[PDB]
Protein backbone atom coordinates (compact mmCIF):
# COMPACT_ATOMS: atom_id res chain seq x y z
CA UNK A 1 0.00 0.00 0.00
CA UNK A 2 2.79 2.42 0.89
CA UNK A 3 4.48 1.39 -2.35
CA UNK A 4 1.29 2.22 -4.24
CA UNK A 5 0.90 5.63 -2.59
CA UNK A 6 4.57 6.27 -3.31
CA UNK A 7 3.93 5.26 -6.93
CA UNK A 8 1.11 7.80 -7.06
CA UNK A 9 3.83 10.21 -5.97
CA UNK A 10 6.14 8.90 -8.69
CA UNK A 11 3.42 9.14 -11.33
CA UNK A 12 3.65 12.94 -11.27
CA UNK A 13 7.30 13.18 -12.35
CA UNK A 14 9.00 9.99 -13.41
CA UNK A 15 8.36 9.44 -17.07
CA UNK A 16 11.25 9.10 -19.55
CA UNK A 17 11.76 7.44 -22.93
CA UNK A 18 14.50 6.69 -25.45
CA UNK A 19 13.00 4.35 -28.09
CA UNK A 20 13.39 6.88 -30.92
CA UNK A 21 17.15 6.47 -30.71
CA UNK A 22 17.22 2.85 -31.75
CA UNK A 23 15.79 3.60 -35.19
CA UNK A 24 18.72 5.61 -36.55
CA UNK A 25 21.21 3.03 -35.31
CA UNK A 26 19.23 0.13 -36.75
CA UNK A 27 19.15 1.95 -40.07
CA UNK A 28 22.90 2.52 -39.88
CA UNK A 29 23.17 -1.24 -39.37
CA UNK A 30 21.08 -1.54 -42.54
CA UNK A 31 23.72 0.40 -44.46
CA UNK A 32 26.32 -2.07 -43.15
CA UNK A 33 27.30 -3.73 -46.43
CA UNK A 34 29.66 -6.12 -44.63
CA UNK A 35 29.66 -7.59 -41.16
CA UNK A 36 33.17 -6.57 -40.11
CA UNK A 37 32.35 -2.97 -40.89
CA UNK A 38 29.19 -3.81 -38.95
CA UNK A 39 31.29 -5.15 -36.09
CA UNK A 40 33.21 -1.89 -36.05
CA UNK A 41 29.91 -0.01 -35.93
CA UNK A 42 28.85 -2.25 -33.06
CA UNK A 43 32.07 -1.36 -31.26
CA UNK A 44 31.04 2.24 -31.84
CA UNK A 45 27.67 1.52 -30.29
CA UNK A 46 28.97 -0.15 -27.16
CA UNK A 47 32.68 -0.94 -27.41
CA UNK A 48 34.06 -4.33 -26.39
CA UNK A 49 32.65 -6.80 -23.88
CA UNK A 50 36.25 -7.84 -23.19
CA UNK B 1 39.12 7.31 4.89
CA UNK B 2 41.94 5.97 2.71
CA UNK B 3 42.40 3.17 0.18
CA UNK B 4 45.18 1.79 -2.01
CA UNK B 5 45.33 -0.03 -5.32
CA UNK B 6 45.86 -3.70 -4.50
CA UNK B 7 45.02 -7.19 -5.77
CA UNK B 8 41.32 -6.50 -5.24
CA UNK B 9 41.40 -3.36 -7.37
CA UNK B 10 43.23 -5.13 -10.20
CA UNK B 11 40.81 -8.04 -10.12
CA UNK B 12 37.73 -5.83 -9.99
CA UNK B 13 39.00 -3.78 -12.90
CA UNK B 14 39.85 -6.88 -14.94
CA UNK B 15 36.50 -8.56 -14.19
CA UNK B 16 34.78 -5.37 -15.26
CA UNK B 17 36.73 -5.31 -18.51
CA UNK B 18 36.20 -8.87 -19.69
CA UNK B 19 32.39 -8.56 -19.44
CA UNK B 20 30.07 -5.90 -20.83
CA UNK B 21 28.67 -5.28 -17.34
CA UNK B 22 28.31 -7.01 -14.00
CA UNK B 23 24.91 -7.63 -12.42
CA UNK B 24 24.31 -7.47 -8.68
CA UNK B 25 21.62 -10.14 -8.79
CA UNK B 26 23.98 -12.79 -10.17
CA UNK B 27 27.51 -11.67 -9.27
CA UNK B 28 27.05 -10.05 -5.85
CA UNK B 29 30.59 -10.87 -4.67
CA UNK B 30 32.37 -9.15 -7.57
CA UNK B 31 29.93 -6.23 -7.37
CA UNK B 32 30.69 -5.74 -3.67
CA UNK B 33 34.43 -6.14 -4.31
CA UNK B 34 34.26 -3.46 -6.98
CA UNK B 35 32.28 -1.26 -4.60
CA UNK B 36 34.89 -1.14 -1.83
CA UNK B 37 37.50 0.41 -4.15
CA UNK B 38 34.96 2.33 -6.23
CA UNK B 39 36.33 5.68 -5.03
CA UNK B 40 39.89 5.05 -6.21
CA UNK B 41 38.63 3.36 -9.36
CA UNK B 42 36.46 6.29 -10.43
CA UNK B 43 39.30 8.77 -10.03
CA UNK B 44 41.78 6.40 -11.67
CA UNK B 45 39.56 5.54 -14.63
CA UNK B 46 39.15 9.26 -15.25
CA UNK B 47 42.87 9.91 -14.88
CA UNK B 48 44.12 7.24 -17.23
CA UNK B 49 41.28 6.31 -19.63
CA UNK B 50 38.71 9.05 -19.00
CA UNK B 51 35.82 6.55 -18.96
CA UNK B 52 32.70 7.23 -16.84
CA UNK B 53 31.76 4.62 -14.22
CA UNK B 54 28.02 4.12 -13.75
CA UNK B 55 27.22 2.42 -10.47
CA UNK B 56 23.61 1.36 -10.00
CA UNK B 57 21.36 -0.70 -7.75
CA UNK B 58 21.18 -3.53 -10.29
CA UNK B 59 24.45 -3.19 -12.22
CA UNK B 60 27.87 -1.58 -12.68
CA UNK B 61 29.01 -0.58 -16.16
CA UNK B 62 32.03 0.91 -17.97
CA UNK B 63 31.34 2.24 -21.44
CA UNK B 64 34.57 0.72 -22.75
CA UNK B 65 34.64 3.04 -25.73
CA UNK B 66 37.62 2.35 -28.01
CA UNK B 67 39.79 5.02 -29.55
CA UNK B 68 39.16 3.59 -33.01
CA UNK B 69 36.60 0.77 -33.22
CA UNK B 70 37.79 -2.56 -34.60
CA UNK B 71 35.87 -5.55 -35.92
CA UNK B 72 36.78 -7.97 -33.16
CA UNK B 73 35.43 -5.64 -30.48
CA UNK B 74 31.78 -6.09 -31.44
CA UNK B 75 29.51 -8.85 -30.21
CA UNK B 76 31.17 -11.75 -31.93
CA UNK B 77 28.31 -14.23 -31.76
CA UNK B 78 26.67 -12.01 -34.36
CA UNK B 79 27.71 -12.57 -37.97
CA UNK B 80 25.54 -10.35 -40.21
CA UNK B 81 24.13 -6.82 -40.17
CA UNK B 82 20.68 -8.38 -40.03
CA UNK B 83 21.58 -9.75 -36.59
CA UNK B 84 22.40 -6.26 -35.33
CA UNK B 85 19.26 -4.87 -36.92
CA UNK B 86 17.18 -7.48 -35.12
CA UNK B 87 19.05 -6.63 -31.93
CA UNK B 88 18.20 -2.95 -32.27
CA UNK B 89 14.60 -3.84 -33.07
CA UNK B 90 14.53 -6.00 -29.94
CA UNK B 91 15.82 -3.04 -27.95
CA UNK B 92 13.07 -0.89 -29.46
CA UNK B 93 10.66 -3.63 -28.43
CA UNK B 94 11.91 -3.61 -24.88
CA UNK B 95 11.25 0.11 -24.78
CA UNK B 96 7.62 -0.85 -25.29
CA UNK B 97 7.43 -3.35 -22.44
CA UNK B 98 6.93 -2.41 -18.80
CA UNK B 99 9.19 -3.89 -16.13
CA UNK B 100 8.25 -7.50 -15.30
CA UNK B 101 5.86 -7.44 -18.27
CA UNK B 102 5.32 -10.78 -19.99
CA UNK B 103 5.37 -11.07 -23.77
CA UNK B 104 5.05 -13.82 -26.35
CA UNK B 105 7.76 -14.66 -28.86
CA UNK B 106 5.19 -14.07 -31.61
CA UNK B 107 4.47 -10.53 -30.49
CA UNK B 108 8.17 -9.79 -30.59
CA UNK B 109 8.59 -11.27 -34.07
CA UNK B 110 5.53 -9.45 -35.41
CA UNK B 111 6.51 -6.13 -33.87
CA UNK B 112 10.08 -6.42 -35.13
CA UNK B 113 8.80 -7.18 -38.62
CA UNK B 114 6.37 -4.25 -38.51
CA UNK B 115 8.84 -1.73 -37.11
CA UNK B 116 11.92 -2.82 -39.05
CA UNK B 117 12.98 0.49 -40.59
CA UNK B 118 14.93 -0.80 -43.61
CA UNK B 119 13.83 -0.53 -47.22
CA UNK B 120 14.11 -4.32 -47.69
CA UNK B 121 11.52 -6.18 -45.63
CA UNK B 122 12.39 -8.83 -43.04
CA UNK B 123 10.40 -12.04 -43.55
CA UNK B 124 10.03 -14.79 -40.96
CA UNK B 125 9.13 -17.61 -43.34
CA UNK B 126 12.80 -17.83 -44.31
CA UNK B 127 15.37 -19.77 -42.30
CA UNK B 128 18.09 -17.09 -42.25
CA UNK B 129 15.83 -14.44 -40.74
CA UNK B 130 14.78 -16.89 -38.05
CA UNK B 131 18.42 -17.79 -37.36
CA UNK B 132 19.27 -14.13 -36.97
CA UNK B 133 16.39 -13.67 -34.54
CA UNK B 134 17.39 -16.73 -32.50
CA UNK B 135 20.97 -15.50 -32.22
CA UNK B 136 19.67 -12.09 -31.21
CA UNK B 137 17.44 -13.62 -28.54
CA UNK B 138 20.26 -15.72 -27.10
CA UNK B 139 22.51 -12.69 -26.86
CA UNK B 140 19.65 -10.69 -25.35
CA UNK B 141 19.11 -13.31 -22.67
CA UNK B 142 22.85 -13.35 -21.99
CA UNK B 143 22.66 -9.78 -20.68
CA UNK B 144 19.47 -10.71 -18.78
CA UNK B 145 17.58 -8.24 -20.92
CA UNK B 146 14.92 -10.97 -21.15
CA UNK B 147 14.00 -13.65 -18.62
CA UNK B 148 12.74 -17.12 -19.49
CA UNK B 149 9.30 -18.33 -18.49
CA UNK B 150 8.68 -21.19 -20.84
CA UNK B 151 9.04 -22.58 -24.35
CA UNK B 152 12.08 -23.29 -26.52
CA UNK B 153 13.38 -20.94 -29.21
CA UNK B 154 15.82 -23.46 -30.61
CA UNK B 155 12.84 -25.37 -32.06
CA UNK B 156 12.09 -22.13 -33.92
CA UNK B 157 14.81 -23.06 -36.43
CA UNK B 158 12.61 -25.59 -38.20
CA UNK B 159 9.15 -24.45 -36.93
CA UNK B 160 8.27 -20.77 -37.29
CA UNK B 161 4.95 -21.36 -35.53
CA UNK B 162 6.92 -22.25 -32.40
CA UNK B 163 6.15 -20.15 -29.32
CA UNK B 164 7.91 -19.13 -26.12
CA UNK B 165 6.98 -16.83 -23.23
CA UNK B 166 9.60 -14.33 -22.00
CA UNK B 167 9.51 -11.61 -19.35
CA UNK B 168 11.13 -8.20 -19.66
CA UNK B 169 13.72 -7.61 -16.94
CA UNK B 170 14.71 -4.29 -15.43
CA UNK B 171 18.00 -4.13 -17.31
CA UNK B 172 16.24 -3.22 -20.56
CA UNK B 173 16.00 0.34 -19.27
CA UNK B 174 19.69 0.83 -18.63
CA UNK B 175 21.16 -1.09 -21.55
CA UNK B 176 21.88 1.90 -23.77
CA UNK B 177 24.97 3.84 -22.80
CA UNK B 178 24.73 7.53 -22.02
CA UNK B 179 24.50 9.52 -25.26
CA UNK B 180 23.77 13.20 -24.72
CA UNK B 181 21.55 14.55 -27.54
CA UNK B 182 19.09 13.71 -30.29
CA UNK B 183 21.18 11.34 -32.34
CA UNK B 184 19.67 12.75 -35.52
CA UNK B 185 21.62 15.98 -35.32
CA UNK B 186 24.56 13.70 -36.02
CA UNK B 187 24.89 12.40 -39.55
CA UNK B 188 27.43 9.60 -39.27
CA UNK B 189 28.91 7.41 -36.56
CA UNK B 190 32.38 8.92 -37.02
CA UNK B 191 30.85 12.09 -35.44
CA UNK B 192 30.36 10.15 -32.19
CA UNK B 193 34.07 10.28 -31.29
CA UNK B 194 33.82 14.10 -31.30
CA UNK B 195 31.57 13.58 -28.28
CA UNK B 196 34.11 11.40 -26.51
CA UNK B 197 36.52 14.28 -27.15
CA UNK B 198 34.53 17.15 -25.64
CA UNK B 199 35.29 15.62 -22.22
CA UNK B 200 38.98 14.84 -22.61
CA UNK B 201 41.01 17.93 -23.51
CA UNK B 202 43.09 17.43 -20.34
CA UNK B 203 45.98 15.12 -21.21
CA UNK B 204 44.02 13.91 -24.20
CA UNK B 205 47.17 12.26 -25.50
CA UNK B 206 47.78 10.11 -22.44
CA UNK B 207 44.19 8.92 -22.20
CA UNK B 208 44.00 8.26 -25.94
CA UNK B 209 47.20 6.21 -25.95
CA UNK B 210 46.18 4.40 -22.77
CA UNK B 211 42.83 3.45 -24.27
CA UNK B 212 44.45 2.28 -27.50
CA UNK B 213 47.01 0.20 -25.60
CA UNK B 214 44.70 -1.33 -22.98
CA UNK B 215 41.95 -2.42 -25.36
CA UNK B 216 43.84 -3.79 -28.33
CA UNK B 217 46.46 -6.53 -27.90
CA UNK B 218 48.89 -4.07 -29.44
CA UNK B 219 49.37 -0.57 -30.81
CA UNK B 220 50.92 -0.30 -34.26
CA UNK B 221 53.03 2.66 -35.35
CA UNK B 222 51.05 4.67 -37.89
CA UNK B 223 54.14 6.05 -39.61
CA UNK B 224 57.72 7.29 -39.10
CA UNK B 225 56.41 10.45 -37.46
CA UNK B 226 53.46 9.12 -35.45
CA UNK B 227 52.88 11.66 -32.65
CA UNK B 228 51.35 8.98 -30.45
CA UNK B 229 54.34 6.67 -30.78
CA UNK B 230 56.72 9.55 -30.03
CA UNK B 231 54.62 10.29 -26.94
CA UNK B 232 54.84 6.64 -25.87
CA UNK B 233 58.58 6.96 -26.39
CA UNK B 234 58.62 10.10 -24.23
CA UNK B 235 57.23 8.81 -20.96
CA UNK B 236 58.59 5.38 -21.97
CA UNK B 237 59.85 4.29 -18.55
CA UNK B 238 57.09 5.68 -16.32
CA UNK B 239 54.47 4.02 -18.47
CA UNK B 240 56.22 0.74 -17.67
CA UNK B 241 56.55 1.72 -14.00
CA UNK B 242 52.88 2.64 -13.81
CA UNK B 243 51.89 -0.62 -15.47
CA UNK B 244 53.95 -2.64 -13.01
CA UNK B 245 52.32 -0.80 -10.13
CA UNK B 246 48.80 -0.98 -11.54
CA UNK B 247 48.25 -4.20 -13.48
CA UNK B 248 49.07 -7.76 -14.50
CA UNK B 249 50.58 -6.55 -17.78
CA UNK B 250 54.21 -6.08 -18.69
CA UNK B 251 54.95 -3.46 -21.31
CA UNK B 252 56.97 -4.15 -24.45
CA UNK B 253 58.30 -1.63 -26.97
CA UNK B 254 59.88 -1.99 -30.39
CA UNK B 255 60.77 0.35 -33.25
CA UNK B 256 57.44 -0.09 -35.07
CA UNK B 257 55.03 -1.43 -32.43
CA UNK B 258 54.23 -1.33 -28.72
CA UNK B 259 52.00 -3.64 -26.74
CA UNK B 260 51.03 -5.11 -23.39
CA UNK B 261 51.80 -8.71 -22.48
CA UNK B 262 50.08 -10.65 -19.70
CA UNK B 263 51.93 -12.97 -17.37
CA UNK B 264 49.15 -14.84 -15.56
CA UNK B 265 45.86 -15.19 -17.47
CA UNK B 266 42.86 -16.74 -15.74
CA UNK B 267 39.83 -18.80 -16.63
CA UNK B 268 37.51 -15.90 -17.32
CA UNK B 269 40.20 -13.95 -19.19
CA UNK B 270 40.82 -13.98 -22.95
CA UNK B 271 44.36 -14.27 -24.34
CA UNK B 272 46.43 -15.18 -27.48
CA UNK B 273 47.53 -17.95 -28.11
CA UNK B 274 44.56 -20.13 -27.20
CA UNK B 275 43.08 -23.49 -28.14
CA UNK B 276 41.82 -22.63 -31.63
CA UNK B 277 44.16 -24.29 -34.12
CA UNK B 278 44.42 -21.22 -36.31
CA UNK B 279 46.59 -19.61 -33.67
CA UNK B 280 48.98 -22.56 -33.94
CA UNK B 281 49.15 -22.20 -37.72
CA UNK B 282 49.55 -18.46 -37.31
CA UNK B 283 52.57 -19.05 -35.07
CA UNK B 284 54.04 -21.53 -37.54
CA UNK B 285 53.50 -18.99 -40.30
CA UNK B 286 55.15 -16.42 -38.05
CA UNK B 287 58.20 -18.66 -37.78
CA UNK B 288 58.26 -19.20 -41.55
CA UNK B 289 58.06 -15.46 -42.22
CA UNK B 290 60.69 -14.85 -39.55
CA UNK B 291 62.93 -17.42 -41.20
CA UNK B 292 63.24 -15.51 -44.44
CA UNK B 293 63.44 -11.88 -43.32
CA UNK B 294 65.19 -10.81 -46.53
CA UNK B 295 62.75 -12.46 -48.98
CA UNK B 296 59.92 -11.22 -46.73
CA UNK B 297 61.89 -8.05 -46.13
CA UNK B 298 59.84 -5.92 -43.78
CA UNK B 299 59.13 -2.37 -44.88
CA UNK B 300 60.30 0.60 -42.82
CA UNK B 301 57.06 0.46 -40.78
CA UNK B 302 57.91 -3.02 -39.49
CA UNK B 303 55.35 -4.66 -41.78
CA UNK B 304 56.09 -7.68 -43.99
CA UNK B 305 54.51 -7.62 -47.45
CA UNK B 306 53.32 -10.69 -49.39
CA UNK B 307 50.71 -11.04 -52.12
CA UNK B 308 47.71 -13.38 -51.94
CA UNK B 309 49.47 -15.69 -54.39
CA UNK B 310 52.55 -15.67 -52.20
CA UNK B 311 50.39 -16.39 -49.17
CA UNK B 312 48.79 -19.37 -50.91
CA UNK B 313 52.25 -20.68 -51.80
CA UNK B 314 53.27 -20.16 -48.17
CA UNK B 315 50.20 -22.07 -46.97
CA UNK B 316 51.17 -24.93 -49.26
CA UNK B 317 54.69 -24.75 -47.84
CA UNK B 318 53.29 -24.81 -44.31
CA UNK B 319 51.16 -27.86 -45.11
CA UNK B 320 54.42 -29.33 -46.38
CA UNK B 321 56.35 -28.53 -43.20
CA UNK B 322 53.85 -28.80 -40.30
CA UNK B 323 50.78 -30.38 -41.96
CA UNK B 324 50.71 -34.01 -40.70
CA UNK B 325 49.90 -32.61 -37.26
CA UNK B 326 47.38 -29.94 -38.15
CA UNK B 327 43.79 -30.55 -37.08
CA UNK B 328 41.80 -32.63 -39.55
CA UNK B 329 39.52 -29.64 -40.01
CA UNK B 330 42.19 -27.65 -41.80
CA UNK B 331 44.14 -30.62 -43.20
CA UNK B 332 40.97 -31.54 -45.07
CA UNK B 333 40.24 -28.03 -46.33
CA UNK B 334 41.49 -26.55 -49.56
CA UNK B 335 44.25 -23.97 -49.59
CA UNK B 336 42.02 -21.01 -50.44
CA UNK B 337 39.52 -21.77 -47.67
CA UNK B 338 42.33 -22.02 -45.16
CA UNK B 339 43.62 -18.76 -46.60
CA UNK B 340 40.32 -16.94 -46.14
CA UNK B 341 39.81 -18.14 -42.58
CA UNK B 342 43.39 -17.53 -41.46
CA UNK B 343 43.41 -14.04 -42.92
CA UNK B 344 40.12 -13.13 -41.22
CA UNK B 345 41.45 -14.58 -37.98
CA UNK B 346 44.72 -12.67 -38.27
CA UNK B 347 42.67 -9.53 -38.81
CA UNK B 348 40.59 -10.08 -35.66
CA UNK B 349 43.72 -10.13 -33.44
CA UNK B 350 45.26 -7.26 -35.49
CA UNK B 351 48.32 -9.17 -36.64
CA UNK B 352 47.87 -8.17 -40.29
CA UNK B 353 45.64 -6.50 -42.84
CA UNK B 354 44.84 -7.62 -46.40
CA UNK B 355 44.35 -4.77 -48.87
CA UNK B 356 41.00 -5.49 -50.52
CA UNK B 357 41.97 -4.21 -53.98
CA UNK B 358 45.64 -4.92 -54.59
CA UNK B 359 45.59 -8.11 -52.50
CA UNK B 360 48.75 -6.97 -50.71
CA UNK B 361 49.26 -8.57 -47.31
CA UNK B 362 50.54 -6.33 -44.51
CA UNK B 363 51.97 -8.32 -41.61
CA UNK B 364 52.38 -6.03 -38.64
CA UNK B 365 55.49 -6.08 -36.49
CA UNK B 366 53.33 -7.49 -33.70
CA UNK B 367 53.20 -10.75 -35.66
CA UNK B 368 56.92 -11.34 -35.17
CA UNK B 369 56.69 -11.48 -31.38
CA UNK B 370 55.88 -15.22 -31.39
CA UNK B 371 56.94 -18.23 -33.44
CA UNK B 372 55.97 -21.87 -32.99
CA UNK B 373 57.08 -25.38 -33.90
CA UNK B 374 56.21 -28.95 -33.01
CA UNK B 375 57.97 -31.03 -30.32
CA UNK B 376 61.18 -32.62 -31.46
CA UNK B 377 59.74 -36.15 -31.41
CA UNK B 378 57.34 -35.13 -34.19
CA UNK B 379 59.95 -32.99 -35.87
CA UNK B 380 61.78 -36.32 -36.36
CA UNK B 381 58.58 -38.52 -36.33
CA UNK B 382 56.16 -36.14 -38.07
CA UNK B 383 55.86 -33.82 -41.04
CA UNK B 384 59.68 -34.02 -41.19
CA UNK C 1 10.07 23.84 -13.00
CA UNK C 2 13.30 22.91 -14.80
CA UNK C 3 12.05 19.40 -15.54
CA UNK C 4 9.33 20.97 -17.71
CA UNK C 5 11.73 22.84 -20.00
CA UNK C 6 9.80 26.12 -19.93
CA UNK C 7 9.92 28.21 -23.10
CA UNK C 8 8.76 31.53 -24.57
CA UNK C 9 8.27 32.64 -28.19
CA UNK C 10 7.46 36.09 -29.64
CA UNK C 11 4.15 36.77 -31.38
CA UNK C 12 4.27 39.10 -34.40
CA UNK C 13 1.74 40.54 -36.84
CA UNK C 14 2.10 39.99 -40.61
CA UNK C 15 2.45 43.75 -41.33
CA UNK C 16 -1.03 44.09 -42.90
CA UNK C 17 -0.96 44.95 -46.59
CA UNK C 18 -3.30 47.92 -46.37
CA UNK C 19 -0.40 49.61 -44.59
CA UNK C 20 1.08 50.03 -48.08
CA UNK C 21 -1.32 52.79 -49.13
CA UNK C 22 1.04 55.40 -47.72
CA UNK C 23 -0.68 58.00 -45.59
CA UNK C 24 2.43 59.96 -44.52
CA UNK C 25 2.69 62.82 -42.04
CA UNK C 26 -0.37 62.55 -39.81
CA UNK C 27 -0.53 58.79 -40.00
CA UNK C 28 3.17 57.89 -40.04
CA UNK C 29 3.54 58.17 -36.23
CA UNK C 30 0.59 55.86 -35.66
CA UNK C 31 1.90 53.20 -38.02
CA UNK C 32 5.33 53.34 -36.40
CA UNK C 33 3.85 53.16 -32.91
CA UNK C 34 1.68 50.19 -33.80
CA UNK C 35 4.63 48.43 -35.46
CA UNK C 36 6.70 48.82 -32.29
CA UNK C 37 3.94 47.89 -29.86
CA UNK C 38 2.29 45.12 -31.88
CA UNK C 39 4.85 42.56 -30.69
CA UNK C 40 4.01 40.49 -27.62
CA UNK C 41 5.59 37.53 -25.89
CA UNK C 42 4.03 34.10 -25.42
CA UNK C 43 4.82 31.15 -23.16
CA UNK C 44 4.38 27.41 -23.83
CA UNK C 45 5.36 24.68 -21.37
CA UNK C 46 6.52 21.08 -21.82
CA UNK C 47 4.28 19.74 -19.03
CA UNK C 48 4.86 15.99 -18.65
CA UNK C 49 5.69 15.57 -22.34
CA UNK D 1 4.86 15.74 -2.34
CA UNK D 2 7.26 18.52 -1.37
CA UNK D 3 8.55 18.69 -4.94
CA UNK D 4 5.02 18.91 -6.29
CA UNK D 5 4.10 21.66 -3.83
CA UNK D 6 7.26 23.59 -4.69
CA UNK D 7 6.61 23.28 -8.42
CA UNK D 8 2.98 24.29 -7.92
CA UNK D 9 4.00 27.38 -5.96
CA UNK D 10 6.44 28.31 -8.71
CA UNK D 11 3.70 27.76 -11.30
CA UNK D 12 1.35 29.94 -9.25
CA UNK D 13 3.88 32.76 -9.13
CA UNK D 14 4.53 32.40 -12.85
CA UNK D 15 0.85 32.30 -13.78
CA UNK D 16 0.01 35.32 -11.65
CA UNK D 17 2.84 37.32 -13.22
CA UNK D 18 1.90 36.06 -16.69
CA UNK D 19 -1.77 36.91 -16.15
CA UNK D 20 -0.84 40.41 -15.03
CA UNK D 21 1.30 40.63 -18.16
CA UNK D 22 -1.56 39.44 -20.37
CA UNK D 23 -3.99 41.79 -18.66
CA UNK D 24 -1.57 44.59 -19.50
CA UNK D 25 -1.22 43.45 -23.11
CA UNK D 26 -4.98 43.26 -23.61
CA UNK D 27 -5.51 46.54 -21.78
CA UNK D 28 -2.92 48.35 -23.91
CA UNK D 29 -4.34 46.95 -27.13
CA UNK D 30 -7.82 47.90 -25.96
CA UNK D 31 -6.72 51.45 -25.11
CA UNK D 32 -5.18 51.90 -28.54
CA UNK D 33 -8.26 50.27 -30.06
CA UNK D 34 -10.40 52.80 -28.20
CA UNK D 35 -8.27 55.62 -29.52
CA UNK D 36 -8.67 54.26 -33.04
CA UNK D 37 -12.45 53.89 -32.66
CA UNK D 38 -12.78 57.33 -31.08
CA UNK D 39 -10.83 58.92 -33.90
CA UNK D 40 -12.76 56.92 -36.51
CA UNK D 41 -16.08 58.06 -35.04
CA UNK D 42 -14.81 61.64 -34.86
CA UNK D 43 -13.66 61.26 -38.45
CA UNK D 44 -17.09 60.02 -39.50
CA UNK D 45 -18.70 63.01 -37.80
CA UNK D 46 -16.19 65.25 -39.58
CA UNK D 47 -16.91 63.47 -42.87
CA UNK D 48 -20.64 63.96 -42.40
CA UNK D 49 -20.23 67.62 -41.53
Amino acid sequence: MTRYVQRIGERQQHFRSRKKDYLQLSKWFVECRDSEEAHKLSAVVFGSMT
Amino acid sequence: QTQLFDEKAIQGMDILFHHYWILRAEQPEWYQLIREREKVLRRYLDEKFGLRLIVHQHFIKLEKIPVEPEGWMGIQDFQEPMDYAIFCCALAFLEGKAVDEQFLLSELCQEIQADYPGDFPLDWTLYTHRKSLIRAVKVLMEFQLIRTIDGDIGRFDQNEEQEVLYEASTYSRYFMRTYPDDFSSYQHWSELLKEDWKLNQEDERRKRVYRKLFFSPGLHRLDQQDPDFLYIRNYRNRLAEDIEKHSEYKLHVYKNTAFLSIAEPRQYQQVFPNSKASTDIILQLSKYIHGEPERFKANENGEILMTEGEFEQVVDDLRQQFGTGWAKYFRDMSTKGIRTELLRAMKDWMMAEVDSETSLIRIKSLTGVMTGEYPSDFQTGGTE
Amino acid sequence: LTEYRMFEYPEETERPEWFSKEWGEYYEPFMNEWNQLQSRRLILMEYKG
Amino acid sequence: LEQLEREFASSSRLVNQYHSYNQYILAERAGKWQDALKRYTVAEEHVKG
